[PDB]
């Protein structure tokens, strides 16, 4: 066990135990970094993350060996993921298609299943009673639940709600957790939505984000504190702050590997996937329900899947306006041989310079060796071209052009203030 | 009508089944989950014929067969063929049995090889090995000897509807096919099946449809037998408790002068205590005389040959000689014989819920008005508190025959208020 | 609401040119809740020979060989 | 406001 957040620089994996501070996970950082979503695969020491800087979802191990991508197309602002551990479906929430989308990690096969929303936000899939639940707030705020295939959408709790971040699950007792933050509170109920609750008054508790039940403890994440706060599961309970200064703070998740065991009909074991291809999804009152990709419907066995090109034609990775990378991401046609790797695999940075491939206009073109090279590096003082191109025969002419009167000149020709002088 | 949208004949005696029933031709609605499954319900197999099942799909959590039936998806690899194509157990990967210590069976089930032959079918396989009742060659009386495998099975299962034997000897057409059950049996309709001639006409229902019990039955529910003594309630009971002194019928038909009662003489040596009276028997077995127990009325089944008693100076001494603890004394009961314990008490009051009699008896208030003289004296049976006036009927209620008197806005408005047409 | 507006079904009034557009301008799915009209016709210089399911370029059209299978 | 910045 230990607590999983993220932040907008890193990924962290902490210690339930206060009394401890030091790190379980290394950290997960990039160069540019925004992470929001995450979620854990407990059988294979794995966690999952969203980068809203690279619009990609990752995997990657806890010791932190074998990084990889799951998808990088078809992207906008994945505000949360969770992981159905027994069927292995990872399910995401694009924020900016307005969809909800489900993933098999065995092999990439994937569905909008939900595709009408306004805001969504968390969501949370219970694999052992086949239900998915998510957050949406706008103004008529809501919270909605699913069967895991993404069908009987039907509202559970839709009165007094505005801003319901995020959503989690009491695995031992089947509640449903909910922060809501126009109210400044948390709740809880059922599955079906009924007997509803209030937890007491929570001090400091102003915009909360993040929301995890872990044995008799309530994580959550205050973007006014910018803090992780505890309190007791079962009432307003002894706030007590976990962290401190975490910038702009995410999701929390309670890694357990307990957590991650059990068998639906999706995979008992004597046969595979429930029999079905591509997907199975656990329904209510213990069944599955067999599901198909992008452009494949059920044949009339409702097991077995076929290609259907008639209702869902296959499509392209990108536009014509844009460039497809190696990687499944998408770039502006213009950004191929700008001298920056834009794709995230230096996938438009390859074989560049060459007739056919030429260097952007804003770049700057060694004459030798076909490589380009940002135009920012052109007479900066460092040999960047193969060739020392990037440093030969470029302006000395600092002129009479001079800084205002009120600014001191350097021998750089940089001005600063008169005041800034010998301090 | 056109049944089963719109798609089916059946005879119109103005009923329907529900929204969620499928319609067979002879009626006897299936709920849709049995229809087309290999299992017969309509008992013309409309639920199963091969014009219903030719265009009908499979539920989504349903397992379908290569034959295009729907199985429930638990039925799947469960070494059972209930596909009856086997299509359900086809490409299970069962676990390998410990062949060492267990038994693997034809149809890959696994049992203990301290299962085979153990008493019962354990494999249930389509080659039923297992139970070849391998110690004895034969079955003794009390038991029909199954046919080819000699398991000890009551012919009370013959035709039941399921392999008790797992040899067809409870399914032999030598039998129930051929002449109806053994001299000591009858036939059930529904199920098919031969039962004891003590189940048939036997005061209760033994087949499945009650066929067993088909109203003409002996003389009565109280006809009983030649060694059984009837009852006016329907009670049949043994003939050697009749006028014992208790009620052994349950309607005190054996404990009458009614019927008879006159010449109770009990049997043999039994001590006659005259003192007695019909509110308890006069003779008294000699195994409990003396035994410090009051058997009479007055106890004189103590004294009168009986070892005298000691006594203690912690109990009451009856002043004729019995002796009994403080606890026999103010109670109604006459503990002593002479009543010395109850002669001279103050009583005190009846409580809250507890009605009073004339003679100051406490008794239960659920015990007023049920034409038992509870009180002794019939204070729970008082015409002021027992009768219940009849309602007045007055103007605006119409008193008609049946007693339910009617809004007077209601005389002869062809509208059956008053059951026959009373009105 | 204006006879210029649909009345979409959370009280909104949305123009009767965006209803059908493809998109819940209503943010329910009113004005997308009833949106059949949508033929297999094909625009551009293309032409559809009656009775017949292809679209081919009008410079066929009595070329001097039936493109469609029948006149 | 609540949007993710
Ligand atoms: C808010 O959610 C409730 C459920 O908690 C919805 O009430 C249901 O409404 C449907 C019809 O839309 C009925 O068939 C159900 O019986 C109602 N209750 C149950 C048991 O679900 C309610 O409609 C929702 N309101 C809005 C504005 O969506
Ligand atoms: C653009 O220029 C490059 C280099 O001249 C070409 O690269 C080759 O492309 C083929 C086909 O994809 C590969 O099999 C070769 O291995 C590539 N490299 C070499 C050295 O042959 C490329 O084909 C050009 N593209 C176009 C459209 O002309
Ligand atoms: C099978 O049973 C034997 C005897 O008890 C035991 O030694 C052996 O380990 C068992 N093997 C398996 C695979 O169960
Ligand atoms: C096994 O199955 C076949 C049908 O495939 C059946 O005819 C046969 O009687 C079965 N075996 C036994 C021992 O009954
Ligand atoms: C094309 O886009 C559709 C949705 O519009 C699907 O996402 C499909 O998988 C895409 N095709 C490829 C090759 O990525
Ligand atoms: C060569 O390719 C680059 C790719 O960024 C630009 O499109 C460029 O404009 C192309 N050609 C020339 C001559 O500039
Ligand atoms: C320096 O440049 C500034 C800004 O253009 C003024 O033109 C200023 O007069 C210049 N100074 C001299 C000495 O020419
Ligand atoms: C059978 O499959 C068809 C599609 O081929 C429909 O989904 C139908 O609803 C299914 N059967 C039932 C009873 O739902
Ligand atoms: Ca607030
Ligand atoms: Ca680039
Ligand atoms: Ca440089
Ligand atoms: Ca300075
Ligand atoms: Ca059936
Ligand atoms: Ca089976
Ligand atoms: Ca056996
Ligand atoms: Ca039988
Ligand atoms: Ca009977
Ligand atoms: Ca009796
Ligand atoms: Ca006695
Ligand atoms: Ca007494
Ligand atoms: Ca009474
Ligand atoms: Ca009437
Ligand atoms: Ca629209
Ligand atoms: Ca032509």
């Amino acid at each position: 066990n230990f607590l999983l957040f993220s932040s907008k620089t890193a990924v962290r994996g902490i210690p339930f135990t206060l009394s401890t501070q030091e790190d379980v996970m290394v950290p997960v950082t990039g160069s540019p970094s925004f992470f929001v979503g995450i979620d854990f695969d407990a059988q294979h020491s794995t966690v999952f993350y969203s980068d809203l800087s690279k619009d990609i979802i990752y995997k990657q191990k806890i010791d932190g060996t074998g990084k990889e991508v799951i998808t990088a197309n078809r992207l906008e602002s994945v505000e949360c993921l969770t992981f159905d551990w027994i069927s292995r479906n990872l399910y995401w929430t694009d924020g900016g298609l307005k969809s909800v989308t489900v993933l098999r990690l065995a092999d990439k096969s994937r569905r909008q299943i939900i595709s009408n929303l306004n805001n969504p936000r968390s969501i949370v899939v219970h694999p052992t009673a086949g239900y998915m639940f998510l957050s949406d707030w706008f103004r008529p705020a809501k919270i909605m639940r699913a069967w895991s295939d993404g069908s009987h959408l039907m509202p559970i709790v839709n009165t007094s709600l505005g801003w319901p971040n995020g959503l989690a699950i009491d695995w031992s007792a089947s509640r449903l957790y909910w922060v809501d933050a126009f109210f400044d509170k948390i709740e809880h109920s059922t599955l079906d939505g009924l007997d509803r609750k209030r937890l007491g008054h929570v001090d400091q508790m102003t915009h909360p984000f993040g929301l995890t039940v872990f044995k008799d403890n309530v994580f959550i994440t205050d973007w006014r504190l910018g803090a992780i706060i505890r309190v007791r599961k079962s009432d307003g309970g002894d706030m007590t702050v976990i962290r401190r200064g975490i910038s702009s703070v995410m999701h929390v998740k309670a890694y357990d590997a307990d957590l991650q065991t059990g068998s639906n009909y999706c995979s008992q074991t004597t046969h595979a996937n429930g029999d079905c291809s591509h997907f199975c999804f656990p329904v209510p009152n213990f069944q599955r329900v067999c599901g198909c990709p992008y452009g494949m419907k059920l044949q009339r066995d409702q097991m077995t899947c076929e290609g259907d090109p008639a209702r869902e034609p296959p499509t392209q990775q990108c536009g014509s306006l844009s460039f497809p990378c190696n990687n499944g991401k998408c770039v502006p046609s213009f950004f191929r041989c700008d001298g920056v790797d834009d794709c995230h695999d230096n996938s438009d940075e390859h074989q560049c310079g060459v007739f056919n491939n030429t260097c952007s206009p804003s770049a700057f073109a060694c004459v030798r060796g076909g490589q380009c090279i940002p135009g920012q590096w052109h007479c900066d003082r460092q040999n960047d071209c193969l060739d020392g191109s990037d440093e030969q025969n470029c302006p000395t002419h600092a002129t009479s052009s001079t800084c205002p009167s009120t600014s001191f000149t350097c021998d750089n020709h940089v001005c600063i203030p008169k005041d800034w002088v010998c301090d | 009508y056109l049944a089963n949208d719109n798609k089916y004949c059946v005879v119109d005696t103005g009923t329907r089944c529900n929204q969620l029933q499928f319609t067979c031709l002879n009626g006897h609605c299936i709920n849709q989950d049995w229809k087309c499954d290999n299992d017969n319900d309509c008992g013309d197999g409309s639920d199963e014929l091969p014009t219903v099942c030719a265009f009908h799909t499979c539920r989504s959590t349903a397992f379908t067969c290569g034959n295009g039936r729907c199985v429930p998806y638990h039925y799947r690899c469960d070494y059972y063929n209930d596909c009856g194509d086997n299509s359900d157990e086809a490409g299970c990967l069962f676990r390998n049995c410990n062949s060492t210590t267990e038994f693997t069976c034809s149809n890959g089930r696994c049992i203990p090889l301290s299962y085979v032959c153990n008493g019962i079918n354990n494999c249930h396989d389509n080659d039923t090995s297992d139970e070849k009742n391998c110690p004895p060659h034969t079955c003794p009386p009390d038991f029909t000897k199954c046919q080819t495998t000699n398991i000890c099975v009551p012919r009370a299962f013959l035709c039941d509807g399921d392999n008790d034997c797992g040899d067809g000897s409870d399914e032999n057409p030598i039998y129930c096919a051929s002449h109806t059950c053994r001299s000591n049996e009858f036939q059930c309709l529904s199920p098919q099946r031969c039962i004891p001639s003590y189940w048939f006409c036997d005061g209760e229902a033994d087949c499945a449809d009650g066929s067993d019990e088909p109203d003409t039955c002996g003389h009565s529910v109280n006809t009983c037998r030649a060694s059984q003594f009837q009852c006016d309630n329907g009670r049949c009971i043994s003939g050697n408790w009749v006028c014992d002194g208790d009620n052994d019928c349950g309607d005190m038909s054996d404990e009458d002068q009614r019927h008879h009662c006159e010449l109770q003489n009990c049997s043999s040596t039994q001590f006659t205590c005259v003192n007695s009276r019909p509110p308890n028997r006069r003779c008294i077995p000699q195994y409990w005389v003396c035994d410090g127990d009051a058997d009479c009325s007055d106890a004189l089944d103590e004294l009168q040959n009986c070892t005298m008693r000691t006594c203690s100076a912690g109990e009451f001494s009856c002043a004729n000689g019995r002796c009994v603890r403080q606890s026999f004394r103010c109670d109604r009961r006459n503990d002593c014989g002479d009543y010395s314990d109850e002669r001279g008490c103050s009583y005190p009051p009846c409580h809250a819920n507890q009605f009073t009699c004339q003679n100051g008896r406490c008794i239960p208030r659920f015990f007023v008005c049920d034409e038992d003289n509870d009180c002794g004296d019939g204070s729970d049976e008082q015409e002021h508190l027992c009768h219940t006036p009849e309602p007045t009927c007055p103007l605006h209620q119409f008193r008609c025959d049946n007693g339910h008197c009617i809004e007077m806005g209601r005389v002869c408005n062809h509208v059956d208020d008053c059951s026959d047409n009373s009105d | 609401c204006s006879p210029t507006h649909f009345l979409c079904d959370n009280g909104n009034c949305i123009y009767k040119a965006w209803i059908c557009d493809g998109d819940n301008d209503c943010r329910d799915m009113s004005d997308e809740k009833d949106c059949p009209t949508q033929p297999f016709h094909c625009p551009s210089t293309q032409w559809q020979c009656p009775g017949y399911s292809t679209c081919i370029n009008l410079s066929a059209l009595c070329d001097g060989v039936f493109d469609c299978p029948n006149g | 406001x609540n949007x993710x910045x």
